[PDB]
């Protein structure tokens, strides 16, 4: 009855579900946090301009 | 045990192996290279194996 | 920058030993049409520094700067191989033995690019670029045939320098067209001279007894002597005549391996000796060096009639090691046959 | 069962020539109300909203709301053979893997039954809802494309700044500076050439030109165009065809790395 | 994804991604498995290296995966599978899916407190050794006993040449 | 990815505006994966 | 009116008609009965039933939808870098209405012949479109398939067919073809096909077409290997340390025109099942392997084979 | 492309006033003319005439009559008015990779006949020169078009063909001829050409050619124009083969006198006759089984000589290997004689 | 001794570009009635026949039958620099292996001359009996190239059928099956040609794209084309040039097998 592979059935949707390499996923998650912060700062600056 | 492992050295040295060992790098436990990436070109090998 | 390369001579006049050979190489350079060189001799003899002196005599001071470049060559079996390379404006240095049986995939191609550069680069100094070939004794039969055809094809284009330790594996065709430069190991007094000169240039003084002990422990290896002198400098600020020269760690590990082989002859001890040899192999120690060290440390405990049989067995299994691929089989096969023979000798 | 009969397919050929390089795939969201084509480009910065009324066809029939995704390059392949005076039929089964297009040549009997496999989109209609735009500008199409041509000769980033008199186009390039202004030409003979401004508050944005080239490659489809621009919303470029539907085109403005004080 | 894979049709891809590198305002990820590329590519990028994960952690993760699918397994079989697959998580997950949805390995009972019958034997069928042996035959039980009859001699030969 | 044609002028002229500009659809169905290609 | 080959005439149509590799065939059977098969790579020797099993699996999974939901690409097709990037990718993105648990199948027969760049492009397109499409690869040497392709699939292993299974299928073909036969001809057909079912069927059809009866002399007349009776007599002479008679047989084989390669191959194949002691068999196999390596390296003369017989004679004559 | 005008020009090419093409003088035209492999040509006729021709794999040592045989079958099956339209003869001489399989062969096999309706045939010469993946494509082409076209693969060594290609075809080995039946043909050509050969020269011709007709004609013709008469010394000197007297004297030196004198004599004879150690080893090995040795002596000599021949292959010093060859006899037979 | 006087260089230009990559060589055999050229593709799937009458040349004169075979790489390289409107002469010797092509002056100031070698091949007379064909149609020439380009750019093989309505071209490619039907009453206005049939029994066959497109490469030789098909007799496309003489192509259909159960 199932129709997808287990690699995408049990695909980690949240970064904490990655097994091992916790320093690497910590660095990547942190770096994307600064990039999302910069995107939100750009949006805030755009709305403050107008 | 010594006779068996002499026979195994006989097999490793004096018999043909299926996959040609140290084909692109040298033997095991080497530091100089070992980063043999696979092929990246669409032309065929045209080898005489 | 240790003492081995900080005080490496740069010209043929600053060499301390083989001075007649240095003058002969200078006269070779001054003729203007020096041939392919086949430099050979033991390790630590001084082949590389003499080749560097030859290169500095040929071209200007610009060979003293070096740069590392990586070359990715496509194999005819369509699997690209990337190798490192030390080079300069005037010379190239390569070690194609790192490419396994694809060493010819370097040899037929790499020097060709240099030949391409010889029709691309123009300097009006000399009509060739020197290609240095390190560990040419480790090439295969077809690699050496490729090298032969390569020096035939680009004779007037580039010159070849082949540095090796043994000319046994190289083919007689590759020797029939290269001038042979045999660099023997320096004597004990020569190593003492070099050690005293290197210590004086650093500002220290070492006694003649310590220098003689270092030269005797080096086994006529100048580089090993310099490294051991630097280690003795690290251990003690002044050089005393009774200062203990520190020993090589893998050498003493091989010595305890030989003692464990001699002490008990059991399958359990055979397994621990196999584990020790695996530990040495994982340290990138070459298996031929391990076999030579094992034979050197096992012949002390042997008896006179046993010595010839043990040496012949070690040579047999080292030839098997050369023929095969997984060297632990031949190493431990020699080991186990030695324990069997030694046990049979000790029961009678 | 979906069945549509474009009485004339010159406008279909010219709109696929307008959208031949921008969007990767085209979806049909086909209902009883009409035919919807909401397509997002490969860069996901622009959007195309092509809407065809049911009365704009000869016969239009749709039993159930359906959606198909085909690719643009195959549509470029089929529609090269389309003439300018010809009848075009679009046919689809109720639950089909394929879409048919019947091209009836002006000969007595020369039929091109051109069939094309669907390509299985996982994306539905995606667009902003109706919201009141501060600046609404009616302005001709040919001189829009002419302005885009000269400014694309000038530079690679424009500032669009609405004003009381019109809307100013500014650009700074390495060749020079290109600035153009728009004035009211409402007191003119043709209503297409007439320019009227319904601007409410002054906004300004930074845009990309090649996008304006695909924007304005839809030139001869409509006489005049309507620009809707407000605060922090995509530019809406609106072409209303006569009793034959209308198309909206959406630009997302370039981001600005604003510096603090 | 897979920046090290460059074809002749991908003309100037390295120059294009360098032009991307210079003139971007949004984050860019490069994913590769070739270790040389980080030395070959020129430019400023933050290096992130995924080391090989611990065998016990991925073994317990696959134990979780099989436990959710109402399958009970031992950690030793998973350790063998991951050692054979050199700790490839995707390859292990895919082979586990194939082997579970086929009906498991063999019905054997093992009492562990540390209950349905356990399902050891995944690494045996991973190498295709179940295609040679009868399903009542264990590999080590086959190796320990002496071999006399021609058919299991052929079985031994087939085992060794499949591993050769 | 390597499964699609990625030549330099192709990836430039079709993906610079993703980095240099905003997204037209900011709300709704956004966290998807459009694999870039040109058949 | 046309004579179909018995290889294709008696091809299995159902997955239960495939002999050998019972575990993997049964797993494929339950996947065909259930559905949701993952990406698979079937590796093994030729003639063992990999293409047949994949075709029967796809047929059972699809049925009437096999005409449009299946994309087969063998080595006679292009399967280039542009073919992988375009044709396979549009078939992967193609919409096909299928029952639940059924996916489109992309069979890539002879994935050894697939170029490395084609596989490198195949990686991601096999990974992402797995919700609607599946990949079934078949190969002989799995080492020729690059590592990410093996990582994105499930590797299934096929082995050589046991002579019992080849005998059962041979009886199945014989009892549906009115083929007169004897036991020695069956042993000869099984010997001439070492673990291959295609070679067994082709040799059976060739012997039936050439002579009409299945005995050993007919099989070896139409197949022309060095006769296993001669090689068995030579090995028996070497066991008794009779260099003269063993060399008489070897020189007779050499003057019949047989190459060194098939002579040493038949020597190994006869010696594998020869009835002698284990130590003598081990020394014989070691010396045969050394001589075979010497033949493969390039030195292949009667001196090499005479030196083998002699190394085989001195194995027994000396302790 | 091309590579066909040379053969067409070559077939009626002779000076016809001075040249003597002995090999091309006596060629069969049909299967009733090639008096060799009677079972093979009979079963080929039996396959063709009843419309059950299978895929054929013709192999064997070269010069045994394979290409002309299948040319005769193709000409007797298809008339000249329809021969080129439905018979496609290619080879590995025209190789640009593997394109020929997916090009001419795949196009030819996948279409019907043009003029006269029937089955088509592909001749493929030196098929062992193909790569493994080219054969993997060819077997698929053969498998899916077996009803329309049949294939005939002419190779030299069967070991270079993949097992599936051998599985699709029935194999025919063209062995060397029993040296006896070759003699009638040699008496025929000497009676035609009026030459002087003794029986010993006949023995030399049948032992040098190893069942090859063309090489026998070449050697006989060359020795005839060189000397005008053929005895064993005359053919062996023109051939540059180790003479039986020289090998017998080498064996006598290695059996009779000491190491140094035999070594000097053998080195002198090798430099004198241009003799290599490989051919010395071959002829001495042939001499070993015709000389009454004990079984242990024969086993020892064969093992040692095989080891020397292996050592010569890797490129060692020929002088030291010659000393080892002398040593192999000095170990056993000299002290057997002196006992 | 053979001499021919070709009136227009366009005829030889288009004839050489028609057979450009179809063929490996051209073996012209001369006769009192005219000159002939029959040969076959290296893949042995297509036949090219070309007959030129004596009266078509201005001065055609021959002594005895002789066949000359030239590889067309050299002659195509030579003939690519020939005038379209120029008048050409061809001259060969009785036994020499060199053939002379002399082009007159295109600028009325430089007469061009060139020579090619000769290689002999096994080219025997393929004496096909001209059986009565069950499907003979007449159809425009440029339209045939247009339709073959439309079909061959989607699929790999083109299916051509001739039913009671007329001819029908189909291609079930990996993109989607394209299909155009032509009829009896369908007459185009581009060339003012009407499709007419002389058919008895409907036949349906399938052919490769490349050889059919190489056949379309000979478009401007005639304003009309006759297509000839039968259940066995193969695909024939024939161009009847102005005055007399004709160009004749045979293509072998692919073998179609019934699907399995
Ligand atoms: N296990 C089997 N059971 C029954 N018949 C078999 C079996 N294996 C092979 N055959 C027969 O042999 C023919 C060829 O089998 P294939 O499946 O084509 O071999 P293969 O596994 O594809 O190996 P290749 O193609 O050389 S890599 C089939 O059509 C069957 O008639
Ligand atoms: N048994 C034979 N008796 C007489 N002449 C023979 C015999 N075998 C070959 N020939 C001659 O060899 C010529 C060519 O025969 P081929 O069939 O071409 O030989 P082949 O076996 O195919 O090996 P090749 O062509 O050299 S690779 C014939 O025309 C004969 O003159
Ligand atoms: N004439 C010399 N004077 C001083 N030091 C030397 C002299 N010759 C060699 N050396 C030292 O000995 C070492 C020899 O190493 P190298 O040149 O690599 O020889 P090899 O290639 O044989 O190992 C160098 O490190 C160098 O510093
Ligand atoms: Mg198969
Ligand atoms: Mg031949």
């Amino acid at each position: 009855t199932e129709d997808m592979l287990w690699t995408e059935k049990y695909q980690p949707q949240t970064a904490s579900e990655l097994i091992g390499n916790e320093l690497a996923i910590k660095k990547l998650h942190s770096w994307l946090k600064d990039w999302k912060r910069r995107a939100e700062l750009e949006e805030r600056q755009n709305l403050k301009g107008k | 045990l010594s006779e068996f492992m002499d026979n195994m050295s006989f097999l490793d040295a004096l018999l043909t192996d299926v996959r040609e060992q140290n084909k692109y790098g040298r033997n095991d436990f080497s530091w100089t290279n070992g980063k043999v990436t696979s092929g990246l070109c669409d032309e065929f090998s045209l080898e005489s194996n | 920058s240790l003492w081995v390369d900080k005080y490496r001579p740069c010209s043929l006049g600053r060499l301390d030993y083989h001075k007649e050979q240095a003058a002969q190489l200078r006269n070779l350079v001054q003729c203007g049409d020096f041939p392919h060189l086949l430099v050979y001799g033991p390790s630590g003899a001084g082949k590389k520094t003499r080749i560097m002196c030859i290169l500095r005599e040929l071209y200007g001071v610009g060979v003293e700067k070096l740069r590392i470049e990586h070359q990715t060559i496509t194999t005819p079996s369509k699997k690209k191989i990337e190798i490192s390379t030390i080079a300069s404006n005037y010379h190239l240095e390569v070690n194609p033995s790192d490419a396994g049986n694809s060493d010819r995939v370097v040899i037929q191609e790499m020097l060709k690019t240099v030949a391409q550069s010889q029709q691309l680069e123009t300097n009006s100094q000399r009509d060739f670029k020197v290609v240095l070939l390190t560990e040419v004794d480790k090439l295969t039969k077809d690699a050496q045939h490729a090298l032969r055809r390569t020096m035939e094809k680009y004779m007037s284009t580039c010159r070849l320098i082949l540095c090796c330790n043994s000319t046994s594996k190289v083919i007689p065709p590759i020797r029939s067209r290269c001038l042979a430069v045999r660099v023997p190991a320096p004597s004990i007094e020569d190593i003492c001279h070099v050690l005293s000169t290197v210590c004086k240039k650093e500002g220290l003084n070492l006694p003649s007894q310590l220098a003689h002990r270092l030269a005797e422990k080096s086994c006529r290896n100048l580089r090993k002597a310099l490294l051991m002198c630097e280690a003795c400098r690290v251990q003690q600020y002044p050089f005393t005549a009774d200062q203990e020269i520190p020993e090589t760690d893998w050498e003493v590990y091989l010595r305890e391996t030989a003692n464990a082989i001699v002490s008990q002859q059991t399958p359990q001890r055979l397994l621990e000796v196999r584990g020790r040899l695996y530990e040495l192999l994982t340290h990138c120690i070459p298996p031929e060096i391990i076999m030579k060290g094992l034979l050197s440390e096992l012949l002390h405990n042997c008896d006179g009639q046993l010595k010839g049989e043990v040496a012949q067995m070690a040579a047999y299994y080292e030839h098997r090691l050369q023929l095969g691929s997984k060297a632990i089989y031949h190493l431990e096969a020699f080991v186990a046959k030695f324990m069997a023979l030694y046990k049979k000798f000790m029961e009678d | 069962m979906f069945e549509a009969r474009l009485v004339q397919g010159s406008i279909l050929k010219k709109v696929l020539e307008a959208l031949k390089d921008l969007i990767n795939e085209a979806c049909w969201d086909i209902s009883s109300s009409g035919v919807n084509l909401q397509s997002m480009d490969s860069s996901h910065v622009s959007l195309v909203q092509l809407t065809l009324r049911s009365e704009g066809f000869d016969t239009y029939r749709c039993d159930r709301n359906l959606a198909m995704g085909v690719n643009l390059t195959s549509m470029s392949k089929i529609l090269k053979c389309a003439g300018n005076e010809d009848i075009i039929t679009l046919r689809a089964e109720d639950n089909a893997d394929t879409l048919a297009l019947v091209f009836e040549a002006p000969n007595q009997e020369k039929v091109s039954d051109y069939e094309m496999k669907l390509m299985d989109l996982d994306v539905e209609q995606l667009g902003i809802p109706e919201q009141e735009y501060s600046c609404v500008v009616k302005m001709p199409s040919g001189e829009f494309a002419r302005i885009c041509r000269d400014l694309s000769h000038i530079g690679d980033a424009v500032v669009i700044s609405c004003a009381k008199d019109g809307v100013k186009f500014s650009a700074s390039g390495e060749l020079g500076n290109g600035n153009i202004k728009l004035s009211q030409t409402s007191n003119v003979d043709k209503e297409e050439e007439a320019v009227t401004i319904e601007m409410n508050e002054p906004v300004q944005l930074t845009f990309a030109l090649r996008y304006l080239n695909f924007f304005t490659k839809a030139t001869p489809l409509s006489s005049t165009v309507t620009l809707s621009m407000s605060a922090d919303v995509p530019l809406v470029v609106e072409y209303k065809i006569a009793d034959m539907g209308h198309l909206k085109y959406y630009l997302a403005p370039k981001i600005e790395d604003e510096e603090g004080s | 994804e897979e920046v090290d894979v460059i074809f002749d049709e991908d003309a100037g891809f390295l120059n294009a991604i360098k032009t991307f590198m210079a003139t971007t305002k949004r984050p860019v990820i490069l994913t590769t498995s070739d270790p040389t590329f980080s030395l070959m590519f020129d430019g400023c990028f933050e290096e992130i290296k995924f080391s090989t994960p611990s065998l016990l952690n991925v073994a317990s993760y696959l134990q979780m995966i099989c436990l959710t699918e109402n399958f009970r397994t031992d950690v030793k079989d998973f350790v063998t599978l991951l050692t054979a697959n050199t700790c490839d998580i995707r390859k292990s997950i895919l082979y586990l899916q194939f082997w579970i949805r086929s009906g498991g390995g063999v019905l054997e009972e093992r009492p562990l407190t540390l209950l349905p019958k356990c399902d050891s034997g995944c690494a045996e069928t991973l190498f295709g050794l179940k295609n040679i042996f009868s399903p009542s035959e264990d590999l080590f039980s086959f190796l320990k006993h002496k071999i006399t009859m021609k058919e299991e001699w052929h079985k031994f030969i087939q085992l060794l040449t499949e591993f050769q | 990815n390597a499964s699609s044609q990625r030549s330099g002028r192709q990836i430039l002229s079709q993906l610079k505006e993703a980095t240099q500009s905003h997204q037209v659809d900011k709300q709704g169905v956004n966290s998807q994966k459009p694999c870039f290609f040109n058949s | 009116h046309y004579e179909l080959p018995w290889v294709e005439k008696y091809r299995p149509v159902k997955l239960n008609e495939i002999v050998g590799n019972e575990d993997t065939v049964s797993r494929l059977e339950v996947f065909a009965r259930e559905g949701n098969v993952p990406n698979i790579i079937i590796a093994g020797p030729p003639g063992t039933g990999k293409t047949t099993s994949i075709l029967c699996l796809a047929r059972a999974l699809l049925g009437p939808a096999l005409k449009d939901a299946m994309l087969e690409l063998n080595a006679s097709n292009d399967r280039g870098i542009d073919v992988v990037r375009n044709k396979i990718k549009m078939f992967a993105q193609q919409k096909v209405t299928l029952p639940k648990g059924r996916h489109k199948i992309i069979i890539l027969d002879e994935a050894d012949s697939m170029t490395d760049g084609a596989q490198q492009a195949l990686r991601r397109t096999m990974e992402i479109y797995s919700k609607t499409t599946r990949f079934a690869l078949a190969c002989n040497a799995s080492d020729k398939i690059i590592e990410p392709i093996q990582s994105r699939c499930a590797v299934l292993r096929y082995t050589k067919l046991t002579d019992a299974q080849i005998l059962t299928r041979l009886m199945n073909v014989i009892e549906k073809e009115r083929v007169p036969y004897t036991d020695d001809g069956l042993e000869a057909i099984i010997f001439t096909a070492q673990g291959d079912m295609r070679q067994a069927l082709n040799n059976l059809q060739s012997t039936f077409s050439g002579f009409g009866f299945i005995n050993s002399e007919n099989v070896f007349k139409v197949c022309d290997e060095p006769h296993p009776l001669l090689v068995k007599e030579m090995i028996q002479h070497c066991v008794n340390a009779n260099i003269d008679e063993a060399y008489k047989i070897l020189a007779h084989l050499w003057h019949l025109g047989y190459s060194p390669e098939d002579i040493i191959g038949n020597i190994f194949r006869v010696c594998k099942t020869f009835q002698m002691a284990e130590y003598l068999k081990l020394e014989f196999i070691k010396e045969i392997g050394y001589t075979h390596m010497k033949i493969a390296e390039g030195v292949n003369s009667l001196l090499q084979m005479a030196g083998l017989l002699a190394r085989l004679c001195q194995k027994t004559m000396a302790p | 492309m091309e590579t066909s005008a040379l053969k067409q020009q070559e077939q009626p090419a002779a000076t016809k006033i001075r040249n003597l093409p002995w090999v091309e003088k006596y060629r069969p035209q049909t299967l009733n003319d090639l008096i060799s492999h009677q079972d093979i040509l009979s079963t080929i006729q039996k396959f063709i005439n009843e419309d059950r021709l299978p895929h054929l794999l013709l192999y064997g040592p070269p010069g045994t009559g394979k290409t002309s045989t299948i040319l005769a079958c193709a000409k007797q099956l298809y008339k000249d008015k329809e021969f080129g339209s439905m018979v496609l003869e290619l080879n590995a001489s025209d190789d640009r990779g593997i394109d020929i399989i997916r090009g001419p062969i795949l196009s030819f096999a996948s279409t019907r006949t043009i003029f006269k309706k029937g089955f088509k045939l592909v001749i493929l010469d030196e098929a062992d020169a193909m790569t493994q993946d080219a054969q993997n494509a060819l077997r698929r082409v053969i498998e899916k078009f077996t009803e329309n076209t049949r294939f005939c693969l002419i190779c030299n060594y069967l070991s270079k063909i993949i097992p599936a290609l051998q599985s699709r075809c029935t194999r025919f080995r063209f062995g060397p001829l029993t040296p006896e039946l070759m003699v009638p043909r040699l008496e025929h050509v000497v009676e035609e050409e009026k030459v002087d050969i003794s029986e010993d020269g006949m023995k030399a011709l049948v032992t040098l050619s190893s069942g090859d007709m063309r090489r026998a004609l070449n050697i006989l013709q060359s020795t005839n124009m060189a000397f005008g008469k053929v005895t064993e010394e005359t053919v062996y000197t023109c051939t540059g083969h180790p003479l039986k007297s020289d090998i017998a004297n080498i064996l006598d030196w290695m059996l009779n006198q000491d190491f140094t004198t035999a070594y000097r004599n053998i080195t002198e004879l090798k430099t004198l006759k241009g003799l290599a150690l490989h051919d010395i080893l071959t002829e001495i090995h042939l001499f070993v089984h015709r000389v009454d040795f004990p079984s242990s002596v024969r086993i020892h000599l064969l093992t040692k000589m095989a080891d020397i021949e292996y050592r010569l292959s890797v490129g060692t010093n020929e002088k030291i290997q010659l000393s080892s060859l002398i040593a192999a006899f000095q170990v056993t037979r000299d002290l057997i004689v002196a006992e």
